[PDB]
């Protein structure tokens, strides 16, 4: 009877999908938060059964997707979306895609959930190395890859029962240097890891909720390929 | 061949465990951390990368 | 009152998670690590201590 | 059909038991390695049913103990056995309690296993702080609390099925100073943790066996109450 | 004959001044980069000898300040200053205060230097804890406390000879949790530390320049008091 | 008494070294790292806090 | 060509600092730590290895 | 007027010498602790002037060697000395080479010192990887490479002036796995590093003495070439 919100799915090739799969094995309902740039396309593929043979599970099981909602971790609340992206070709038809809104929508439609998965990152200048990354790009990598986790927690913590768990993904480049992982993504991962502790203290003491992070090996997903090196 | 293919090849050749790392591998650990089975774990960075993080110097 | 009683009193006060740590809390984590569910993990020191290890100085 | 050898037990108030109880949930057969000195008395309680309540598995099942065997992590093979113990009232009636002997013993009675647990620690001078610990006390701690792990691995890998798993218990005192935890135990836990990596490399490349350690929080057992500071 | 630029001095009570003092002991010329909000006031105090008995050094020595320039690490280049702060009461009279400009000014006036000290941090929401820090504030802490280091390096690396050294200050809260160090400052410190490695690789390989960071104990300075807890 | 006075008092009472930490203490280490004397050190986080960072649990 | 020659070859190739590491490089650092100039440092493991320790995987 | 005891030397190609040369720049008197087995031959080279070029201090000065003494870090006191060595051709003609004996010896000939250097390592089975290392080899490594440090501190603190300093040499292999570095040396370096913290706490609170360790990079000495992998 556990419900889990996964943020960071835009196809069955990333870690999110793999996480949603394993969660389904233990029969937990799954809600997918999907980024607008690739929302409709995902819906279309799902609808035409283009993911059908990817929802398969050894034990004959077939993933159980509770819902699929448009979601953009760049916005905390509706008053945060800029007019441009607001009138943009992909976001116009859509609504309730900010962190606050989806959190509210989820609770309003299914009640309190007890699992939260942060499976996303982004950086405009990932191709450039630290030294050559601009303030703009750097702050972008941290805003999208690290702060989203904190905002995500702040709003969801309220629609989560006690003893619920939260997790996010990280990469070892935060602790040891890996040339090529630029744009400030190594910096964002280092912040995410430090924030994972600070948050564990607070969420632990005040809500009895846990939060941990997973430092994953290499996976050829859409995001990863974006590096190009 | 982009940064990522290099990373996969190197990992599969120098990691303690040789198997190809699958999304479901991170998926089952995530499932665990999310379940009550890990009720005593928190604030941690848990590695799921076939042990590559433990190495300092390669070999060949 | 023995070194051990002090440690548990301190842990139940300053640790991120307030519940009492059970021998089975470590057991469940051990179970998971001994299974194929954690086939991508190795050479790690995994903390099951209600998160106490992440703390620097007590807020008291 | 999975068998687990738990080395390091004396009562049901330790971690070995907690691990044994949880593994029973997955229906794994358990074999206990008991330090000779307390083997008989341990068998006593057991025979007289002092552990019946502690064996009830959550799942409303009875913990399946395949066997209890005398085990001493300070002896690698029979030839390592010294005269004093060979005369020790508590070792006389016993036999095949050295690491290699119990490895062969298990392998002959139940075949191969796929799970190994190192759950034992010992330091004669644990009550003294590092600076007041003799060379003998320090090395006794490392031999019993550290080298034992490496030895278990060396002799047990022969009787393990492919993809088998291994774990040991450690304490954060190896990384940060916790006054009172003396006799070189902090030293031992620091080596156990470093050895876990090196053993993982070798056991991983060569046998495809994994090894990990659990840094636990406080548990009021008996080996822990003996520290008394 | 060594010249060092110190960024992060606004009075003799912080770490910068202490660093400038010790540098003077070894007779290195010092250039102070001073934030506009407290630039004139600092000048006035210095001029009226209000720092006179603070420039004293055991060995009778008296700090040797080469120059004192207005400097704001929020701006990489002149095209970065917003019109408002540009017409602001404190910045109007001033010029060449961006990282690029001061870097250029220094080189143009004294040639290449060989020491660089980053001794600053800032966060609008330091008083609030992580969970309650806004995206705006969070990105502000990282922009001012972490990115400034990278930008600082990028521009100065060019006016620095080979074998020159760079250093910045950090706090342990990045690795272990300290409640009260909020606003995302613990997050900024974690990024600074990770960036200190990434930068060391690049600056090392391409310019033969070193960069390290110092995790300092408590000091009652203006910044520190800002925490208020 | 603000976060910082608390931090100073606690450090001076629980740190390995008891002396008051001075700006010049960080100053002389910084001077060292900046000089050629440390030509072989780089990318490091060097602690200068009277050793407080090494502790896990206090005492009194 | 002995374990040691391999290590030095690898260090002089992938380490952040390209110069050859001298016994006096460690000596100067040792000098500083044995002096009052580092009176606020203690219980630390300080790396003097041309920064090699900060690297995860070689870029080759 | 500062005296430093360097324990662990045999030639001028090691770190002990490099440390000795640099300390000479600050005009500190040096006392060498030489492993008995090579003490005579070492005195030979010296007498025959084989080290004259290696003693010239940068500053155009001669390294001031206060004394060379036989020192064996495997013996805490005279009563720890065993028969075999008591007959060992190389120990016969010598005396007062145990840790406590040289501590008293120095203290009687030159008074108190304020600097201590632990620069020695030994592992009989360094050529074998952890899993193929015997209990004897493993413990020999920890006794010689680790416990020796704790022992030096215990006996030398008595002959040190207040605020004296202490250092030892370690290797990153204790934290990350470097195959080839065997015989339990990795284990020893892991304990040496953890012990450095615990010793710093005790020595700091009680005597106000500091202790730190230097994790060095590769140096082609002699004890390093004996590893051969
Ligand atoms: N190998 C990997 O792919 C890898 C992945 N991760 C983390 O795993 C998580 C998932 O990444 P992935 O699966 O690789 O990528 P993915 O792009 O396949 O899937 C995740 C989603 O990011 C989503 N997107 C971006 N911004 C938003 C937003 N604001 N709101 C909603 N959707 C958005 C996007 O639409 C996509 O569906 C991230 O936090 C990663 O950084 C961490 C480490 C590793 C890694 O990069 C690596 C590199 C070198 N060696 C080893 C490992
Ligand atoms: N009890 C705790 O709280 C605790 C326990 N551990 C580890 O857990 C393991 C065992 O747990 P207990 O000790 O909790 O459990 P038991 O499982 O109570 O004790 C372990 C066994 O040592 C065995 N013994 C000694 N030498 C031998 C030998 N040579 N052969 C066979 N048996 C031998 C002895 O018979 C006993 O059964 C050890 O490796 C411990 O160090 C690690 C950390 C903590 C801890 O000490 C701690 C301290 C302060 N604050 C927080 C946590
Ligand atoms: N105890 C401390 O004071 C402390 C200080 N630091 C770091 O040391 C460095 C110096 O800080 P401090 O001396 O305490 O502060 P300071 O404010 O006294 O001096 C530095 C300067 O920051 C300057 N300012 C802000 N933004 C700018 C800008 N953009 N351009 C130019 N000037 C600017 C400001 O004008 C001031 O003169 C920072 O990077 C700190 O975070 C790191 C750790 C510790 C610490 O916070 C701490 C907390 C709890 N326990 C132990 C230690
Ligand atoms: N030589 C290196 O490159 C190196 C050296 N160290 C440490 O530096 C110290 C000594 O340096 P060397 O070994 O470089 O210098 P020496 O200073 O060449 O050798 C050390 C001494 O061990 C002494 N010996 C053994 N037992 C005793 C005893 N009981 N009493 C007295 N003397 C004894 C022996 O006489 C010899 O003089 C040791 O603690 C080392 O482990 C640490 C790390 C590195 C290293 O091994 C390494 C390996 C691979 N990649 C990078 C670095």
């Amino acid at each position: 009877e556990d419900i889990c919100f996964i943020a960071g799915i835009g196809d069955t090739n990333g870690y999110g999908w793999g996480i949603a799969k394993e969660l389904s094995k233990r029969n937990v309902k799954i809600i997918f938060g999907i980024w607008p740039p690739v929302y409709n396309i995902f819906m279309k593929n799902y609808k035409n059964g283009k993911f059908d043979n990817d929802m398969i599970i050894d034990k004959d099981k077939k993933m159980n997707i509770l819902d699929m909602l448009p979601f953009d971790a760049s916005f905390d609340t509706a008053n945060d979306i800029d007019e441009e992206t607001k009138n943009n070709k992909r976001y116009n038809m859509l609504q309730n895609y900010t962190i606050e809104d989806v959190a509210n929508l989820i609770h309003q439609k299914y009640g309190k959930i007890n699992m939260l998965v942060h499976s996303l990152a982004n950086a405009k200048e990932v191709q450039k190395d630290l030294l050559n990354t601009s303030r703009k790009g750097y702050l972008d990598a941290l805003s999208k890859s690290s702060y989203s986790l904190i905002s995500l927690c702040k709003y969801f913590v309220n629609i989560m029962k006690p003893q619920s768990s939260i997790i996010s993904l990280t990469y070892h480049a935060s602790q040891k240097v890996v040339p090529g992982y630029g744009g400030g993504m190594s910096s964002a991962k280092a912040a995410l890891e430090s924030d994972t502790r600070v948050l564990a203290y607070h969420l632990g003491r005040n809500y009895n909720i846990r939060i941990n992070t997973i430092s994953a090996g290499p996976l050829k997903s859409r995001a990863a390929t974006a590096i190009n090196k | 061949y982009t940064f990522i293919d290099y990373a996969i090849e190197y990992s599969e050749k120098y990691a303690p465990l040789r198997q190809k790392l699958l999304s479901t591998d991170i998926g089952s650990v995530a499932s665990f951390l999310l379940s009550r089975e890990s009720r005593a774990i928190t604030g941690q960075t848990i590695y799921v990368d076939n042990g590559l993080n433990i190495m300092f110097l390669p070999d060949d």
